């Protein structure tokens, strides 16, 4: 019946109560009062030709799940909008709130600066609660990839059960970043959140296309982007090589990248 | 039913269908026709 | 001019088809099967779709 | 012993006060006027799709302001007064003194972190439960209008239903195996003159119910709380009774300092990279300056003494009150269903 933004609901309030966090409402005249916008992720198109030449897919597996889970860009650890700090007033997000006086001095060294302007702290001092989450739907998604290709051929006895528990946990990750979905028919939309997620997301694209871009070895020239994956095309590059070109260059943005993403 | 055999007039469409042959998916029906139609009653 | 509903119901008593009280549909109203063309997807256009009979 | 029912869909209910149901505060005396509890039509191992209705769960919301850090530990009950008079003035603004009210349940103080907002020093919320759990979201507008009120408080746990809060309290997860304890059985398997009793039972699962009751006064009385609703043998469950595993852990360490499932038992289950080192963004430098600008900007100026360890125990002078794995268990187990009256 709800469809998006509930089931990530749920599997939230059952970590935040078990680290014993406590959640917050928005009302509907307030969640169109947040001052919403929308900084889009911009991606943009190929130029018209044939494109002859074989291609690569380089096939970021999440882009929100991973960077929740490898940059920490939480809900639990709202403390920025550097753009008019102070300490009485903040209003980030749906709401209107203060800040403690010395923990953000305190907290000098461990931020990790959002491309929107939100200063956020590393995991090193919080693990934090959304962090926990998509760590969870990542161990169990490798879990359940490793022991999927682990049975051998499992003639429809568990690999039935394997694979449905896969899409579940796909259908899962696909819409955590809905219920920060910002928009007016949504509960806790933290449309800023959002911005700083999906804007993190576009820099870590262009982080792709500038390590694809400057590396001349593995030389290319990058044509689709789009949000979940990126498309260079990859000039008459002879692809039983591209074969090796693809998981070369995967581990050398691996590598780039910071651990959790593949 | 009654139990005195009385003159059955009628016409037997026991097994009439096809050994050999997808738009309408015929061999997935014909699974019904092979075992149910050598069966000769 | 009778109700089924409270019947159908797990529940003794309450003192469209949108929802049954204790109960639960599932079908294509709410829940496209694979596409988003919904109305394709009606009951002997995906007999051969994902079933091939 | 080893055995509970599964998870489907189900609904609230708006029952009356009834002997193990919990109608005891904010105002001890009185009783509550009409206790929603919860109706599970849950499915237990090898069929028997049977109605449990779980008593005792309450729809629990907090509130914005806070408890006073050394008053409301020694005396509660002024503030749980003001807070459920305020309310009572709510029920007087409700669409259509007044002992034994439709609305409002104990409105008793819980702390904790709020997730929105990343304030590591615990923050006391009065946990307002309710009695009506389709007007919560309906009155916690009407806080939000401020109609009576001179300020608009924030309402908390995202406005979630009944339904989800019970499912979040004890991680009753949907379809989902549990455990109880020694329980109670509301009464048998009922429509015995109807076929359910004749083929739809199954002897394995008499035998899985070998320890239905202790008594037989276990039974609860037709004539006062009568067996409700079409279906097989129903054991009723207190939130005292759920012997889940109940993993929904202190995590105490999120409010100290870290600088000071989903498990198979299948035969095979089979199970680091470069830092960007300086990961500018291409515009995060100048943001990161301005943080520090405005970080100078609203720093102490006296009394520099910036230290993890320092900021949690100048404030963990504050005492030990009620947790959100304390607010749950907390006053009603109260000796379910002792039956001194008759």
């Amino acid at each position: 019946y709800r469809g998006s933004q509930f089931k990530v609901e749920s599997f939230l309030i059952r970590i935040c109560k078990s680290e014993s966090f406590i959640l917050l409402s928005p009302g509907k005249k307030d969640v169109r009062k947040q001052k919403a916008l929308e900084c889009v992720p911009l991606v943009m198109e190929p130029e018209s030709a044939f494109y002859k030449s074989p291609l690569i897919v380089l096939d970021f597996q999440s882009l929100y799940p991973s960077i929740m889970i490898g940059y920490n860009y939480c809900y639990s650890t709202m403390i920025g909008r550097v753009r008019e700090i102070n300490l009485t007033e903040n209003n980030l997000g749906v709401s209107k709130f203060s800040l403690p006086r010395n923990i953000l001095a305190l907290l000098k060294n461990d931020v990790t600066i959002a491309p929107n302007g939100v200063v956020y702290a590393k995991t090193s001092v919080r693990k934090s609660t959304l962090s926990k989450m998509l760590t969870d739907i990542l161990d169990v998604r490798v879990m359940i990839k490793k022991t999927m290709n682990e049975i051998g051929d499992d003639n429809t006895t568990l690999k039935r059960l394997l694979n449905n528990k896969q899409l579940a946990l796909k259908l899962l990750a696909n819409v955590t970043y809905g219920y920060t979905s910002a928009s007016f028919s949504g509960r806790m939309p933290c449309s800023d959140l959002a911005d700083s997620i999906v804007q993190t997301g576009r820099e870590t694209l262009e982080k792709a296309i500038d390590i694809i871009e400057k590396d001349e070895t593995w030389n290319a020239k990058v044509v689709y982007g789009d949000t979940d994956s990126l498309f260079v095309y990859l000039p008459g590059k002879t692809a039983i090589e591209a074969f090796s070109i693809g998981h070369a260059m995967a581990e050398r943005v691996t590598q780039n990248n910071p651990k959790p993403i593949f | 039913q009654g139990n005195q055999p009385c003159w059955c007039v009628g016409s037997i469409y026991c097994e009439m269908k096809y050994k050999p042959n997808t738009y309408g998916a015929p061999d997935l029906t014909k699974s019904y026709t092979d075992k149910e139609g050598g069966s000769d009653e | 001019q009778f109700d089924i509903v409270r019947e159908l119901a797990r529940v003794k008593c309450q003192i469209s088809g949108i929802m049954i009280t204790g109960r639960h549909m599932i079908n294509i109203w709410r829940a496209l099967r694979s596409d988003v063309n919904l109305t394709q997807y009606t009951i002997e256009s995906a007999a051969f779709n994902i079933l091939h009979k | 012993d080893y055995f509970r029912i599964q998870l489907n869909n189900q609904d609230y209910y708006m029952s009356k006060p009834t002997f193990l149901d919990p109608s005891h505060e904010s105002l001890p005396l009185n009783q509550f006027s009409q206790v929603p509890n919860i109706r599970v039509f849950g499915a237990l191992p090898t069929g028997h799709q049977v109605l449990c209705h779980v008593h005792g769960i309450l729809p629990y919301m907090f509130i914005k302001y806070d408890g006073q850090i050394t008053d409301t530990s020694t005396l509660r009950h002024q503030r749980c007064a003001q807070v459920h008079k305020t309310l009572e003035v709510k029920i007087r603004a409700s669409f259509k003194k007044l002992g034994n009210l439709n609305f409002v349940a104990d409105v008793s103080v819980v702390k904790g972190i709020p997730f929105y907002g990343y304030h590591v020093g615990w923050n006391l919320f009065y946990k307002i439960s309710l009695l009506n759990p389709s007007c919560l979201s309906r009155i916690s507008e009407l806080i939000r209008d401020g109609k009576i009120f001179g300020k608009k408080f924030e309402i908390y746990e995202s406005h979630i239903p009944y339904l989800l809060q019970w499912t979040a309290d004890f991680n009753l997860f949907g379809c989902s195996w549990i455990n109880v304890d020694r329980c109670y059985f509301r009464s048998p398997v009922l429509n015995s003159i109807l076929d359910i009793d004749k083929l739809t039972i199954n002897d394995d699962l008499q035998l899985l119910l070998d320890r239905f009751c202790d008594f037989k006064c276990n039974v609860l009385s037709r004539r006062d709380f009568p067996r409700v609703g079409n279906g097989l043998i129903e054991i009723d469950i207190l939130p005292q009774f759920i012997k889940n595993r109940e993993k929904l852990q202190h995590r105490d360490i999120h409010h100290d300092f870290l600088e000071k499932r989903e498990e198979l038992s299948l035969k095979e289950y089979k199970e680091t990279k470069r830092h960007v080192s300086g990961h500018q963004w291409q515009s995060s430098g100048e943001f990161e300056a301005f943080y520090k600008k405005a970080q100078h900007k609203t720093s102490t100026f006296d009394g520099q003494i910036p230290n993890f360890e320092n900021f949690i125990d100048k404030n963990q002078k504050f005492s030990a009150i009620n947790t959100p794995y304390e607010a749950l268990p907390q006053l009603w187990p109260r000796l379910p269903q002792i039956e001194i009256n008759n």
